[PDB]
């Protein structure tokens, strides 16, 4: 009965990755101004199982690792994150309920990195090398201030439970209550993941995701898997945190198709972001977030913490 | 010690031309960049020397592919220069007409590309399907899609078919709304902009000294153009105006580059309205071959038709220097011809050529990965570089 | 009888593996402007499976555009040389099919088959985004009948 | 056009499988009714209270008035 | 003239710095402006599909090369080696020995598809116009054996099509 | 209100073009599904249809079918099928079929 | 132990499909090797390193700015009690005290990233 | 001072709305007349069961029947 719950949480959130990359692919085309895949099947319906299978097909190739450890570790690692990650989301009921919640998703979150690290790690190529250690850099100056985010809007609920967030957001959404923290947060989800204008490239670039993108083929497509399907979670703890739907019991599946809705249409958001601007460079990326972001989060924080003591309404801790 | 020694990479996904680089850096700062070209040269100078004139023409259409009817009024005007025969004025205004389309398709294609290597994989793509309506008017016109020459020496031959013209001006009418299109798409974006602002800048005379000819010195300061001050041919008549900037900032650039695709619209235009109905080729027999009614049935016609593709015209001894304005900037054949049919030495000048060998200096302030824009940023073709 | 199931998985691995098929654009020379209007919107690419995407590791086939001269070669065997061991190789245009409008002066090689192997030659200066495009269709075309794995059956 | 909204559509049945999923399997395995949320010390043991007092060690039947009759 | 650019005051006055800290600040003109402009998406995208539709072309288009002859077929070549004579690329070669009839034709009439850059200079040196370059591009050969014609090849080709050939050069031949 | 028009286009087509199992032939055919547009002159097994002229640049289009040449069969659809003149006219060369 | 056992699974999953995705690629149906692979010379990727103060300094700062985070995230329980003035004033007090450390390291030469 | 913040609002908008937000962050739960409501609530959530006391002998207030008034009054929270 339990094991039936793991597998309707983490097989779906595979299929959901492939038929995302498709939804992808499409979405990119038509704002391209051109139709996605149709000639794989129809409509397009057959392209992830090619992806898939070839993709998994192709052979090893390259190079001697100098460590047979951490080359099997990190994928395995990536992986079991991304798929755990899910375990809290609210939905209508958790799967776990846990008291703590969010900031134990903060936390693996910012475990997320030694795939980083350990990948980029064992290239034996001095350049990948760099490249990782900067992907990590630009990762962890964004889990400095998503935390400080999460420990705002929070605030409003009064406990971590991650439940009583849906009954917070009955009246209205926390999107009203703040805006602006909720604004910084999006593009906060679109830091980690190095959407763009986030993303570092090829042609000529740091080249991160050149050996890190080449390099593990077949683990190529579990990195490709755990930063997809962590894509799709940031968007649906967005849809929990940010905003959501009236639960009604007796009929749960009312508000699991309406979360559902918003959390798809917010990831199409984020690949259609990707088609729209260009790339920032580097520095002017991460002193971009010491210079502002980090700041304004500090002020609005603290006008969270000595808000509520104003109006008189802070949260009932259950 | 510090420092590092990078290296090129093989291919962004829209790559026209392979270089390599080597940068002597600090850290992720770029001190010396020092770019090894000639990897892409195929030795078309040697080449030249072996063909006659009529020959020889593909090679100055390909050795700068993306601009092509430029390139192939370029020499041209040099045969006919050198040659002492003028074109009928008809030719001439088609001449000038796919001169500024095809100046619209190589701007188009800086641009776009510009932004697909930085970021901003999208306006590629909507740019790119009004170049495919461009190339559906080349298959019209020459008879092939991209590199046919369509031009010769003593004016262009085939002229165009029967309602092309119609097909020109409907693209000509709402190409306006496009670009402005990606006028919204871009230039008060914080991304692309806050990318470039400042980055390779460069002293008006300096770029003289380094011998920059082309939107680099539009958009920096120092107002000069050859279309202005050098008319090669009715090209002179039309009326537009040129772009400057005053901030010497690779942004300006930019702007210029976008505006002088505006103004490439109003030069189609007014040419449209112009179009004298002449002739194709000059009316000197011995020169260029006649049609095929005259061929057959009439002697003289078939010999100068024979002999001038066996031998081919004899161009008199001299030496020539012709430029034109060319959508990279000035671009020029200099000729030598022995009394005979075929060329003797010509080297062609491109400007990508000069362009590149300023990024010693343009690049010494700013870290590799605006090294990346200020590559990109000056048109450049490392097709016609090596050459 | 297993043969049935090997043919069947053939033309699984197979139809899979040549659906998709994304290479990557060597891109020498003026074929590689061709070759991006392939990749335009009215010719597109992606209609097909094939993906635009750049790296010699992730390679599954690789088009020779441009004119190949003796100073790029050996990077572009280096760059067939670290690729997935099924691989196929695609020469568009006339210079790297075998020399093209040049053939002779020093510089240039004449043809790609001196450097690598090569399965579809798709001529044109350049090849129509349409004649390349029937040239990958082909080689589609050529990856139905591999028929590779009942002959590891030895029959 | 509609070429996305397809794909789309699969992708919501995909995420949407999970939510009746284990919704569902509560108001299946766990009873009638929900599974009790025992975050805090205090109402885990109202729940084993339950449990005790229910005589099927289950806190789904929750015996109900009539039970001291 | 000079038109220039970029050369302009930014006004520090009220009421433009008022809407340039909302700009720097709350990215309307980004969000709105490109956002919107993308959202532009509707828009009936341009793709075609190749097997069963095809982009538009041209009379004069320039295929492969086809062998022509007269209405009860000469082999409309004379041999005279002008094709041969102006190829830019060199490739073409004839040998012509006098016929049994004492007619010239070709003996090896040869193209290397490689070689050859599709000039159009080939068909319009031809006097009689016997070689013209075909509408059809059909190609994507297997070995590069296959990409070098024999004069035998070249009439094949011309006899798959001709009133293909004929209603081109019936059509442009006043333009030439 | 305006969308029911947008159902009967679907609708339309998919019903008087190929008929119940019709839909599905043509769609994995080709996954071009077009209403059914005049005849075009079939000649040999592949059978031709010209657009009303709605729109250019897929104006016109093709289903190949099978047995050309008693060689090979579906699913191996090609250029080159196309005899000559329909070359011709299928390629913009000459407006008159 | 429930969620133990999601992370049994979880794991296995994981290890599961790296197997799988080790396995079909050299259980293929031909695999060959040939390839030398120089590790070689300094200048192919790169060449050496000088590792710079610059990232290094960014791991710092995330560690002290981290401390003063996680010290701040006990908060939403502490934000109620019977003494608020203490609160607000300790509360803002702290994360004050996380922006002046990031004001003076901002005055400094530190960060500006152009060196 | 005002050149001074009309240039640095010109420049930084982020940082000077910074400053706004922290320093009127600062001032406002001063003034704030809601204030004391918060408190006065926060301490009427009882946590830990009232222990009654020996009543005999003792000065009459908060009685023993829960609905006799004489102890406090959370009322003004039942409408507010
Ligand atoms: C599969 C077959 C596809 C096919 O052949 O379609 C052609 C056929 C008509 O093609 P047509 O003759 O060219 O006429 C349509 C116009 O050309 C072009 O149609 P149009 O784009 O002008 O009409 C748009 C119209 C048509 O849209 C729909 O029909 C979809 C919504 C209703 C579904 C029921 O949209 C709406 O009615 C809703 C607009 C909503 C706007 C905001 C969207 C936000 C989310 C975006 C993601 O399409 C239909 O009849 C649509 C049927 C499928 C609808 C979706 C069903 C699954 C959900
Ligand atoms: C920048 C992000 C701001 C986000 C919102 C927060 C708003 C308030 C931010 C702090 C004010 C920044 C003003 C700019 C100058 C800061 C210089 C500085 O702090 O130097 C360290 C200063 C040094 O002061 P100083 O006297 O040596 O002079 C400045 C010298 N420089 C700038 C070279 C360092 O150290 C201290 O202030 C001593 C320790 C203070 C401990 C904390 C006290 C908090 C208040 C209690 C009441
Ligand atoms: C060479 C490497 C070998 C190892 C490789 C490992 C790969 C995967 C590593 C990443 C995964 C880490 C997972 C950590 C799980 C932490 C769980 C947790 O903290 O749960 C919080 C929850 C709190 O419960 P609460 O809500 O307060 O109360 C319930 C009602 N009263 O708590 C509970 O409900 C109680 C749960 C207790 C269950 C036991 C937990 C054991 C954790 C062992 C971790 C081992 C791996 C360590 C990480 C290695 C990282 C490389
Ligand atoms: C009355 C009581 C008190 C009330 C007080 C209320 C005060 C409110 C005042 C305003 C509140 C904050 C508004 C939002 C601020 C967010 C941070 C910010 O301002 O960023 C701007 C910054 C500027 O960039 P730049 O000029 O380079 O840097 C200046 C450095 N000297 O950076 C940028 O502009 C670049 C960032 C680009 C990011 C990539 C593109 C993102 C595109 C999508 C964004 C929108 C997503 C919306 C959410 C989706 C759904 C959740
Ligand atoms: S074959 Fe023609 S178009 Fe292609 S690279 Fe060579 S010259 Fe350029
Ligand atoms: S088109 Fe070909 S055969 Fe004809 S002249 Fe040119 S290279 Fe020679
Ligand atoms: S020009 Fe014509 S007739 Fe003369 S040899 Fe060539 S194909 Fe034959």
């Amino acid at each position: 009965m339990f094991m039936i719950n793991v597998l309707t949480l983490i097989i779906p959130i595979l299929l959901a990755v492939a038929f995302l990359t498709l939804v992808e692919r499409k979405v990119l085309g038509y704002m391209q101004f051109r139709k996605g895949p149709n000639v794989v099947g129809p409509y397009g319906l057959l392209q992830p199982i090619a992806d898939a299978i070839k993709l998994f097909i192709k052979e090893p190739l390259r190079p001697a690792t100098s460590s047979i450890s951490m080359f099997i570790l990190a994928p395995i690692l990536a992986l079991t994150l991304a798929l755990t990650m899910w375990i809290p989301l609210p939905m209508p009921y958790p799967l776990i309920n846990m008291n703590l919640g969010v900031l134990f998703m903060l936390a693996m979150s910012s475990l997320a990195v030694y795939s980083i690290l350990w990948s980029g790690w064992a290239s034996n190529s001095k350049y990948a090398l760099i490249g990782a250690l900067r992907a990590v850099a630009q990762t962890i100056s964004y889990e400095v201030t998503l935390a400080i985010i999460l420990l705002s809007v929070l605030l409003m609920n009064g406990s971590f439970t991650l439940s009583t967030l849906i009954i917070t957001q009955e009246q209205v959404w926390l999107i009203f209550p703040a805006w602006p923290l909720a604004m910084m947060w999006f593009i906060s989800t679109l830091a980690e993941t190095n959407r763009a204008p986030f993303d570092l490239t090829e042609g000529e670039s740091e080249l991160v995701s050149g050996f890190n993108v080449e390099y593990a083929a077949g683990p190529f497509a579990l990195f490709f898997m755990a930063e997809y399907a962590n894509i799709i979670m940031m968007n649906i703890f967005t849809t929990t945190l940010f905003l959501g739907a009236f639960h009604n019991p007796y009929m749960p599946e009312l508000y699991t198709i309406n979360f559902t809705i918003k959390s798809l249409l917010l990831s199409i958001t984020f690949l259609w972001i990707r088609a729209s601007y260009p790339r920032f460079r580097y520095d002017q990326l991460m002193h971009l977030l010491w210079k502002n972001f980090l700041p304004l989060t500090l002020a609005l924080c603290m006008w969270h913490v000595s808000l509520p003591i104003l109006l008189s309404s802070i949260p009932p801790q259950t | 010690v510090s420092n590092l020694t990078l290296n090129f990479g093989p291919q962004h996904p829209a790559a026209h031309g392979v270089l390599r680089l080597v940068m002597e850096l600090s850290g992720e700062m770029v001190r010396k960049c020092d770019p090894h070209i000639g990897l892409l040269h195929r030795g078309t100078e040697k080449l030249i020397e072996y063909k006659t004139y009529l020959q020889a023409l593909p090679y100055f259409d390909r050795l700068d592919y993306v601009s092509m009817m430029c390139n192939e009024q370029a020499y041209s005007l040099a045969v006919e220069k050198l040659l002492n025969i003028q074109p009928p004025p008809r030719a001439q205004w088609i001449r000038v007409l796919f001169g500024e389309i095809t100046r619209l398709l190589n701007h188009i294609m800086a641009v776009t590309t510009h932004a697909l290597d930085i970021g901003a994989m999208t306006p590629f793509f909507w740019m790119f399907e009004e170049r495919e309506k461009m190339f559906e008017f080349y298959e019209r016109v020459s008879g092939a899609r991209m590199h046919a020459a369509y031009v010769r020496p003593g004016g262009v031959h085939q002229d165009l078919p029967l309602g092309l013209m119609d097909d020109i001006y409907e693209f000509s009418k709402n190409f306006s709304l496009r670009i402005d299109e990606l006028e919204e798409m871009l230039t008060n974006n914080r991304i692309w902009r806050n990318r470039t602002v400042d980055i390779g800048v460069v002293t008006a005379e300096d770029a003289l000294n380094y011998g920059f000819s082309g939107v680099m010195l539009r958009g920096s300061g120092i107002q000069w153009d050859l279309r202005k001050t050098q008319p090669y041919d009715v090209y002179d008549q039309v009326e537009f105006d040129v772009p400057i900037g005053s901030r010497g900032d690779c942004y300006d650039r930019y702007l210029c580059r976008v505006e002088e695709m505006r103004q490439s619209i109003r030069i189609i235009s007014q040419c449209l309205n112009k179009m004298p109905p002449g002739e194709i080729k000059v009316d000197d027999a011995k020169v260029s071959p006649p049609k095929r009614a005259e061929m057959k049935t009439s002697m003289e016609s078939l010999i100068h038709h024979f002999k001038l593709y066996t031998e081919g015209y004899q161009v008199p001894p001299g030496a020539t220097y012709t430029a034109i304005e060319a959508p990279k900037g000035e671009f020029g054949v200099y000729l030598v011809s022995d009394g005979s049919s075929r060329p003797y030495r010509c080297k062609i000048k491109a400007p990508g050529f000069a362009h590149l060998a300023g990024l010693d200096k343009m690049s010494k302030g700013h870290m590799l990965a605006d090294v990346v824009a200020i590559i990109g940023t000056q048109d450049i073709v490392f097709g016609e570089v090596d050459r | 009888r297993g043969e049935y199931v090997v043919a069947k998985l053939d033309d699984l691995i197979n139809w899979a593996r040549r659906s998709s098929l994304w290479p990557m654009t060597f891109g020498l020379a003026c074929c590689a402007v061709e070759m991006m209007h392939m990749a335009a919107p009215r010719y597109d690419m992606d209609r097909f499976g094939v993906v635009f995407r750049a790296s010699p590791r992730q390679s599954d086939v690789m088009i020779v555009a441009g004119t190949l001269t003796n100073k790029m070669a050996p990077a572009l065997r280096k760059v067939y040389d670290q690729m997935p061991e099924p691989r196929y190789v695609v020469s568009m245009g006339s210079c790297a099919n075998g020399g093209g409008y040049y053939h002779y002066s020093y510089s240039v090689v004449r043809g790609c088959d001196r450097i690598v192997p090569v399965d579809i030659y798709v001529p044109g200066c350049p090849p129509t985004a349409e004649a390349l495009l029937y040239g990958i269709l082909q080689l589609q075309k050529k990856i139905k009948r591999e028929k590779r794995l009942r002959i590891w059956y030895r029959r | 056009w509609f070429e996305v909204l397809p794909g789309i559509a699969v992708m919501g049945v995909c995420l949407f499988i999970p939510g009746m999923a284990t919704a569902r399997i509560h108001r299946f395995s766990n009873g009638g009714r929900e599974k009790r949320v025992a975050h805090y010390s205090y109402q885990w043991y109202l729940m084993e209270r339950d449990r005790r007092v229910s005589g099927v060690n289950r806190y789904y039947v929750s015996k109900g008035l009539e039970n001291i009759d | 003239t000079y038109k220039y650019v970029n050369l302009r005051e930014p006004s520090m006055d009220m009421k433009s710095v008022t809407d340039r800290a909302a700009q720097t600040l709350l990215w309307t003109e980004l969000i709105r402006g490109l956002g919107m402009t993308l959202s532009y998406l509707f828009r009936e995208p341009a793709t075609i599909n190749y097997p069963f539709e095809k982009g538009p072309l041209s009379p004069r288009f320039r295929g492969e090369h086809a062998l022509r002859r007269y209405p009860s077929g000469e082999e409309r070549c004379i041999a005279c080696k002008l094709c041969e004579a102006v190829c830019p690329a060199q490739a073409i070669t004839i040998e012509a020995e006098p016929r049994a009839d004492g007619s010239r034709r070709t003996t090896r009439y040869d193209i290397d598809m490689t070689k050859c850059i599709y000039c159009g200079f080939c068909q319009e040196a031809c006097p009689v116009d016997a070689i013209v370059e075909g509408p059809n591009f059909e190609f994507s050969t297997e070995t590069h054996e296959e990409l070098l014609y024999n004069k035998e090849k070249l009439l094949n080709n011309g006899d798959k099509w001709e009133a293909e050939i004929a209603a081109n050069i019936q059509a442009d031949y006043l333009y030439r | 209100m305006e969308l029911l028009q947008v159902l009967k286009r679907g609708l339309q087509q998919v019903s008087g073009h190929g008929g119940l199992r019709g839909y599905l032939r043509v769609l994995f055919r080709a996954n071009d599904v077009r209403v059914g547009t005049l005849v075009g002159e079939d000649k040999y097994g592949n059978k031709y249809y010209e657009d009303n002229k709605q729109f250019f640049g897929r104006h016109r289009w093709v289903i190949y079918t099978t047995e050309m040449n008693g060689k090979n069969t579906f699913w191996d659809v090609d250029g080159s099928m196309v005899p000559p003149e329909w070359h011709r006219w299928l390629h913009c060369m000459t407006d008159d079929p | 132990m429930n969620l133990m056992i999601t992370l049994l699974t979880n794991f296995t999953l994981a290890t599961l499909l790296v197997t799988i995705a080790f396995w079909l690629p050299q259980l293929n149906v031909y695999s060959e090797k040939t390839s030398p692979y120089e590790c070689g010379f300094d200048p192919m990727g790169s060449a050496r390193l000088p590792f710079s103060m610059k990232f290094f300094l960014v791991a710092i700062t995330f560690l002290l700015f981290d401390l003063e985070i996680a010290l701040l995230l006990p908060l939403p329980w502490a934000s109620q009690t019977t003494n608020l003035n203490t609160m607000l004033t300790m509360a803002l007090l702290l994360i004050f005290l996380l922006a002046v450390s990031l004001a003076y390291e901002w005055t400094q030469k530190g960060l500006e990233w152009t060196e | 001072v005002a050149a001074f913040l009309k240039n640095v609002w010109a420049k930084e908008p982020v940082l000077v709305a910074s400053f706004a937000i922290a320093g009127l962050a600062v001032i406002l739960p001063t003034l704030s007349p809601y204030t004391k409501y918060s408190l006065m609530i926060n301490r009427a959530t009882p946590y830990n069961y009232p222990v009654p006391l020996r009543d005999d002998g003792n000065m009459p207030d908060v009685p023993s029947h829960p609905q006799d008034p004489q102890g406090p009054s959370l009322e003004w929270l039942k409408r507010l």
